[PDB]
Parts: structure tokens; C-alpha cells; sequence
């Protein structure tokens, strides 16, 4: 989960009145231009490329119908129901598989930083960060369960394989710091992190290369 | 102490001390910290040897106390070993049932090696039965017709042990061992017309019937199971007090002294006494009530088979039938698929015999014995192959198993000490069976196919399989720098496998390491 | 042609899978189209490398009596030439250099 | 089975569905149907067939529809009796192939 940022609303959100208009009355072709500029073509939760997709109300329509047209309540998400299927992660599983869930117990990617809660292991598993305590701990635990982030075998196998392919490259560098100058060895690292903004599952790739929240 | 000395003093001399010592050595044991019963004296087979048999000159094998597995691609070689063990066990079964008796024997026109100048063949074995009786040897033999001399078998040490079990049990009841064989011939269709009826499937010693035949008797299980229903549904002790009516109250009105009518009274009074004699005789052993016998089998069947959650008997218009719940819907036995029926046909047959043979235990499935199975995975999809071994070994804690397989998924679940590798020389023969180098328990499947079985991870007969390897040679020759010959391969890979696929992710990594980090370091250092 | 992940008997029409099968690796097919893991999840020794990586990161990349004892189990079970041992060694090295570079910073 | 029987004799007959097992255990209507469509070149683009059966003790029966298959089998048999031609092959291999 990368850190998202929200910009100005699309005017068409001002054209409809909550409880008077059904959400089916919006032209959805008008709003994808703004959800794309910010997300860059990837799923908001599981970080993979989008080929079949839909727009998700973060706080549900059923329970809270007053939020049906609030610009801060929308995100772009993977999978579909018009093309049918047994899909089992992200926003479909949040309704049909999670069971019960408190909306205030979940991390939101544009008002908190997930780096305060989550760690990625080189084996491909996701775990709560080192040294946490009860209130932070329950946020990390429910966020991992409700979105099924360790339980879809297709997601687990793909992420594991993506990290395991880079390791021979990671050990070649990090072992020449006695041959290079103190600034040249920094440049020899920036040329790696500059590519990773364009690939899949970036967060896991960042946790292999880095050494601190301080960049170099 | 010495069990044969105690039995000698008892027999002769006719004693209570010598009898009591014989019964305690068989019955003592204790409860483990996990709540499992373990007997003080174990019973198992230790070694086998074959001479001039069928295609083997001389061969020796060592067996594990818990589990052994045989592997290799020759089918007739592996099958001939289980045939030789099953001949030997028949001599114990014959002597438990009746005094004297006889087992099976070798065949003069099939079993002797075709060109051995000795013109005879032998099979040899050795068992163990705890610290007081640590060795029991046996030999079976035969020779060609028209020779100067003759070879006989040697079996007295085996007869002696079976007599102790038979003699003590007639004075005061004990538990007894189990022996069985399941072959490739177990997969056959099921006949729905169970019209046949007979009065013999209700005796402690029908448990040894057909037991080494190779397929089991699933038709006998269905007759036995519905009989427990019709007697538990309404208490049969009522029939005694019902027959007591005419037997006690015709007496006072059988007037005129007529032989015909008073014979009708004599017949009902006779019949009632011969009926009650069975209710008296049943008290002479700790036979479990039919309500408890029915309850134990249903928990075992439902715990081991993955898709079945309930089973029961019910009455239709004119006969009883068996029903099950499978995948959450209710069906008859003739509507199950072949992979589901064949695996249930195994578990039900083994569960009945153990509840009949061990009446004095708290949990009858904790007894002792030996079991042989042939192809272990048959009609099973990959997900069940990861868990079949753990389910059986959890349900039957004290039995010894011997099995055969060729699936790599099953081998990921066992320790390397349990494995025996079979690899004949030309025209047959070996002297010994070996074990592999690598650890199998908990290892990844792609290594087991390569190192234990010598087969590649990608089909060698398909042209598209090779060309990711050809790209690496083209990138190397011109020293890690691209050219048109590399570009045409890069486009063909991307066209066939697609953009996000692992082949293209792996190919991009070669360029990105072998260009910049290699070239810049060497050029700068220069 | 294949069935959906769950179905009571009410799917109307069948479909083909996503990935290309022709000439692909055996261990990918079993995970992507048949939904089964590469090693058996019910066996205790299969989880040890995940515990070792987490236990080394907790003490800031320095070995201790606990992590030394765990490293000796892996070596004794899988043996001296094993992939597991060759993989565990790489984690120790790169983590040591990562700690050294921080201390220089 | 309805093609093979009509190549060998005029006015043949094929196999049937079972009363006792093949109908769904909890369906309300208590009958069942199976339907197919074959092709034989741009001069004969479509050939339909339907097999059906109804449960025991029901008041009214479903009916099968098999005429289009008889009409195509007759042209293969009749033309062959005047002069020689090549003919189609049909076969099934089951799990019982393995039995001794
Ligand atoms: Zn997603």
C-alpha cells in the first residue's frame, strides 16, 4: 500500500443529490480520468496491475447512504461482477467473506502511512511491524484479514516469485563499497530505486534494497 | 521371565501361579502422556531372504518398525516381494482356529528359477515378541522331481506360539492380532441387489474369514451393519418374556392328556430354553452392547474420508437401505464416484474386524497386527495425496504398514530412512536395496523429480521450451551487449508468453545486471 | 475448459484459463491453475526459514544464542550441501553489510 | 447409439435414460432432458436431437424427438447398396478396460 494523495473533485459530483438520485445515474466514464492520475494503473490494496476493474465506496452505501456522493469515499479496485466469477480478495471479499468488521479498525491509504504498521519478509509473507502495542496491533491484524492479504494462493505465489528473481542482483552490489567512492556508491543505488516506481508489487521490492527511512 | 518355561510347568502338572504368569505377560501396558495405550510387549517382522526364486539368485531386506516404502519403475519385481510375505502369514492364521491344520506351499512349475543347478528353492523369515521371546525363525522349501535327495519345510517354532494364544483364551478371554492384504483388484462395481441372507455373520471368529484373499468383503459389511439397527431399535429381551406367556400359561389348561397338543407345549418350552442359553452364554465374555458397537464405526469412517459427514439406515416401502450425506446433499451408495467408493471400501472392512477382535479395550482401534497395501494412490487428485498418510497413521496408532508408490507428492511427507530403492541388473538380480542421499521430508517438488527420479521440469520435445536458454548464449558471446539476434528472441518470448509472465521478468534481469554493474565496474577500475 | 472456485451446480457456461500452458514450468501450473502450494503446509519443518529471518531482524541483524541454536537445527536436518543452508547464508551476509553501511552513516 | 442402429437395419432403436438414478434428487418438476446439434458441410448446416424421461408414479410423460437422425442414417445406407462408399467410425474407452 503506497501513500496516496487526494486532489480536487470532478464537478459532475456536484450535479446529484443524495437520497434523491440513485448512484446508478452517474456517467462512470467521466470519473476514471481522476482516479487514474493518482493510482497510476494499480489496485489500491494489493498493488497489482488493473485489467478488469470497478470503483469502490470505502464506507458502504447500505449502512451510510449520506456518503454516496462524497469525493473522499471512492477508490479504484481490481476484479468485476458484470464479468462473473468466484473472486476472493479486495472489495468483493470485504462484503462476502470477511463477516463482520468495524470501519474505524482499518488503515486508509490517504490519511495514514502503512509503513507505521506493516513488514514484508523475503519468503513472501506480510507481518505486523517489530515492537508494536495493542491499539496499533489490532489495526495491522484486521487490515491483513479483511482484505485476505496472505490467503489468496495466486497472490502469495506471484509475490514470492517476483522478489526471489532479483536476489542475485542485490548481492552483487552491497559488496563493492570498498572499490567505489563514497558518493559514487550512492549513485550506484539511485539508478535501481528510479526503475521500481514502474513495476509490480513495488513495496516488497523497496524493502529488499533499502537500509533506513533515510534515503541515500 | 521365559514364557515357554511358564507354559511347560502349567501344561504338565495337570497350577495357579504358572497360569497367572502366562496371562499377565500378554495383557500388561500403560497410558502415554498424550492419552494413547501402549502394550509392554510389541510384535513385528525383522528380516526376509530369498534364494533361487523367480529371477532372484540371492536377496536380503531390512524392515522398519513403523513404516516402509519400496520405489522403482519395474512392476513385477516389486509385486513378487508382497506375494512371498503373504504365504508366510497363513501358518499363524490356520493354528489359531483349530488344532493341527495347515498353511499354503510353493509351486514346482512356476517358483523355482529356470536354470539354477541346485534344483531347489528356499524362503526364510524372523519375528520378534518382546524381551522374553526375542526370535522366531521359519523356512519354506521345494525341489524338482527325480532328484537323489529331498528338501522339506521347517515350521515347529511358529506352531508353538499360536498354541499359547489358543489355549489361554478358552479358559479366560484375551485380545488377538490382525493380518490383511489389499491388492489392485479391489476396484470393481457394486451390486445393489443385496437380497442374500444367512445366519453366520455374527460370531467372533468370522473376522479371520477371507482375510488374505486380496480384495476384502464389502458385501459382508452391509449385512452386518443393518442387523445392528433392527436389534437396537427394539429391545429383544422382550421376546423372552413374550415366549414365557404361552410357556407358563398353556400349562394350566393343557387338558385331556393328548400327546399331540402337549407336544406343542413341550416344543415351545424346549425352544425357549435353547433361546435363553445364548443370552446366558453371551455373559461369558465382555461383549460390547450393539448400541456401542454401532457408535464407534460411524466416527471412524466420518473422520478419515474427506467428503462424508453423516451415515444412517432407514426403511423404504418394503426394505432397509443405507444413506450418506456427501458434499452437503443426501444420496445412496451406488451414486458415489469411483475415487470415493474405492477408498471407503478399504476403511470400513478394516474397522469391523478390529472391533470384533478386541472387546476388553476402551478404544478397540489401538490393537496390534500387520497390513499390506499395493498401489497407494489410485483415483486420487493432488490435494488428497498431501494428507492420506497422516490421516491413516492418526487413526490406527500401533499397526505396522508396508506400501508401494511412484508419486513425488507422497514422498515429500516421509523420512529418508523409510525408503528402499529397486534397480535390477540386466536379466534381473540385485544383492541389496539402498536409500537416497537428499532429505525428502518437507522439501520442494521440483528437486525430487530431478534428483530422486531423473526427469526434467520442462518437456524436451517442444521447440518453445528451449529458446529462453538460447537467448543467454547470444547475450554472452558479444560480452553482455544487445544486437538484432537478441532482439528477435526478446520479441518472440514476449509475443508467446505475454508481458507479465515469469520468463520475461527473468530475461530482463540478465540485461540489467550483466550490462551496467559489470561493465561500469571493470571500465572504471581500468 | 474448467469449473469456478465454488459452485453448487448453478454455473451456466464454461471458460478457459488465463496463463499459457504450452512449454511452461511444472511448479507454476500446479499453483496457478490447480490451487496447491509448492511444499506441504501440515509439516512443521517446512516453516523454519520464515522464523529464522524474523528472529535475525528483531535483534537488529546480530546473531544470538537463540538464532544460533535455530541455525544448527536447519544444518543438521537438511545437510551441508542443501539449498536451505545456501539460502540462509546469503541472508547473513547481505544483512551484515547493510548494518555496516548504516554505522558509517 | 441412434445412428449406429439405423446403419445396420431399417427402423432400429437406441438406448434409454433410467427412471431410478439419472433425475435430480430435489427438483420440483420430476422430469429431465438432454439436447445436441451436429454439422455436415455448407449443404446441411444443422441437425437437432432430444432425449427425455419422467419419474415413477407421475401422471404425464415427456416424449423424445429422434426423426432428424433417422433421415441422415438412411442416405448412408441406401446409397451403399447400389455402389461402394467409405463410412464413419464411433467408439468409447472406459475405466473397465483395465480388468483381467
Ligand atoms: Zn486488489
Amino acid at each position: 500500500m503506497r501513500e496516496l494523495a487526494r486532489l480536487e473533485r470532478p464537478e459532475i459530483l456536484d450535479q446529484y443529490i443524495a437520497g434523491q438520485n440513485d448512484w446508478m445515474e452517474i456517467d462512470q466514464s467521466a470519473v476514471w480520468p481522476k482516479l487514474t492520475e493518482m493510482q497510476g494503473g494499480f489496485c489500491a490494496y494489493c498493488e497489482c496491475r488493473l485489467n478488469r476493474c470497478h470503483i469502490e465506496h470505502f464506507r458502504p452505501r447500505g449502512k451510510f447512504p449520506a456518503l454516496t456522493f462524497i469525493w473522499n469515499n471512492l477508490f479504484g479496485s481490481c476484479g468485476d461482477s458484470r464479468k462473473s466469477g468466484g473472486w476472493s480478495r479486495c472489495g468483493i471479499y470485504k462484503d462476502n467473506g470477511a463477516g463482520a468488521y468495524n470501519a474505524d479498525d482499518l488503515i486508509k491509504p490517504d490519511e495514514e502511512n502503512p509503513d507505521d504498521y506493516l513488514l514484508f519478509l523475503t519468503t513472501g509473507e506480510v507481518v505486523p511491524a517489530i515492537g508494536l502495542t495493542g491499539r496499533a496491533l489490532k489495526k495491522a491484524q484486521e487490515t491483513i484479514r479483511v482484505f485476505n492479504l496472505n490467503g489468496d494462493i495466486k497472490l502469495f505465489g506471484s509475490r514470492r516469485t517476483a522478489v526471489q528473481a532479483i536476489m542475485p542482483n542485490v548481492e552483487y552490489l552491497y559488496t563493492l563499497l570498498e572499490e567505489f567512492d563514497e558518493d559514487d556508491w550512492n549513485e550506484m543505488l539511485r539508478d535501481e530505486l528510479e526503475k521500481i516506481e514502474s513495476d509490480e508489487y513495488k513495496t516488497a521490492l523497496k524493502h529488499a534494497w533499502t537500509f533506513n527511512q533515510e534515503f541515500a | 521371565g521365559n514364557l515357554l518355561s511358564a507354559f511347560e510347568l502349567y501344561q504338565r502338572n495337570s497350577v495357579g501361579e504358572w497360569f497367572e504368569m502366562c496371562r499377565d505377560y500378554i495383557q500388561d501396558g500403560h497410558v502415554d502422556e498424550s492419552g494413547i495405550f501402549r502394550p509392554d510387549n510389541a510384535f513385528y517382522l525383522r528380516r526376509l531372504t530369498l534364494k533361487d526364486f523367480r529371477r532372484f539368485s540371492l536377496l536380503e531386506i531390512k524392515l522398519e518398525e513403523d513404516l516402509t516404502v519400496i520405489i522403482g519403475n519395474n512392476g513385477k519385481g516389486k509385486t513378487s516381494i508382497l506375494y512371498a510375505i503373504a504365504k508366510t502369514l497363513s501358518w499363524f492364521v490356520a493354528n489359531i482356529l483349530k488344532e493341527g491344520g495347515s498353511g499354503q506351499r510353493l509351486s514346482e512349475m512356476t517358483d523355482i528359477k529356470n536354470d539354477a543347478e541346485d534344483r531347489y528353492s528356499d524362503v526364510s523369515s524372523t519375528f520378534f515378541f518382546g524381551k522374553g521371546l526375542k526370535s522366531v525363525p521359519i523356512r519354506l522349501s521345494r525341489s524338482a522331481l527325480g532328484t537323489a535327495e529331498r528338501r522339506d519345510s521347517e515350521v515347529k517354532p511358529a506352531k508353538d506360539l499360536a498354541d499359547i494364544w489358543r489355549v489361554i483364551n478358552e479358559v479366560n478371554t484375551i485380545n488377538l492380532p490382525t493380518f490383511a492384504l489389499y491388492n489392485v483388484e479391489r476396484s470393481q462395481p457394486f451390486n445393489r441387489n443385496i437380497k442374500d441372507n444367512t445366519g453366520r455373520r455374527e460370531e467372533r471368529f468370522d473376522a479371520y474369514s477371507q482375510t488374505l484373499g486380496g480384495a476384502g468383503r464389502f458385501d459382508h459389511f452391509v449385512e452386518w451393519y443393518i442387523y445392528l439397527h433392527k436389534r437396537t431399535v427394539s429391545d429383544i429381551s422382550s421376546s423372552i418374556k413374550e415366549l414365557e406367556q404361552q410357556v407358563n400359561d398353556l400349562q394350566r389348561t393343557v387338558d385331556g392328556g393328548m400327546v399331540s397338543v402337549k407336544s406343542l407345549l413341550e416344543q415351545m418350552k424346549f425352544k425357549l430354553s435353547e433361546a435363553i442359553e445364548r443370552n446366558d452364554a453371551a455373559v461369558s465374555s465382555r461383549v460390547l452392547t450393539e448400541s456401542v458397537q454401532k457408535s464407534i464405526v460411524e466416527k471412524a469412517i466420518c473422520s478419515v474420508v474427506p467428503s462424508i459427514s453423516n451415515i444412517w439406515v432407514e426403511m423404504i416401502t418394503g426394505s432397509d437401505l443405507v444413506k450418506v450425506t456427501n458434499d452437503g446433499h443426501d444420496v445412496t451408495i451406488d451414486q458415489l464416484s469411483d475415487g470415493q467408493r474405492v477408498f471407503l471400501s478399504l476403511v470400513a472392512d478394516l474397522a469391523r474386524r478390529m472391533v470384533m477382535l478386541n472387546p476388553l479395550l476402551e478404544n478397540p482401534l489401538e490393537g496390534r497386527g500387520i497390513v499390506l497395501i499395493d498401489e497407494i494412490e489410485l483415483h486420487l487428485h493432488p490435494k488428497w495425496q498431501q494428507e492420506v498418510i497422516l490421516n491413516l497413521r492418526s487413526a490406527f496408532p500401533n499397526i505396522q504398514f508396508i506400501i508401494t508408490t511412484h508419486s513425488p507428492i507422497v514422498l515429500s511427507t516421509i523420512e529418508k530412512r523409510c525408503i528402499r530403492e529397486f534397480e535390477p541388473n540386466d536379466d534381473g538380480d540385485q544383492s541389496f536395496l539402498d536409500s537416497p542421499d537428499m532429505q525428502t521430508k518437507g522439501s520442494e517438488n521440483a528437486q525430487i523429480l530431478e534428483q530422486v527420479m531423473n526427469v526434467h521440469s520442462t518437456p524436451p520435445g517442444i521447440a518453445e521450451s528451449h529458446w529462453l536458454g538460447n537467448f543467454e548464449l547470444l547475450l554472452l558471446d558479444n560480452s553482455g551487449e544487445l544486437d538484432n539476434h537478441s532482439q528477435v528472441l526478446y520479441d518472440q518470448i514476449k509475443a508467446h508468453f505475454g508481458i507479465d509472465s515469469i520468463e520475461l521478468k527473468k530475461a530482463d534481469s540478465l540485461i540489467r545486471i550483466n550490462k551496467m554493474k559489470n561493465k561500469l565496474n571493470k571500465i572504471r577500475a581500468e
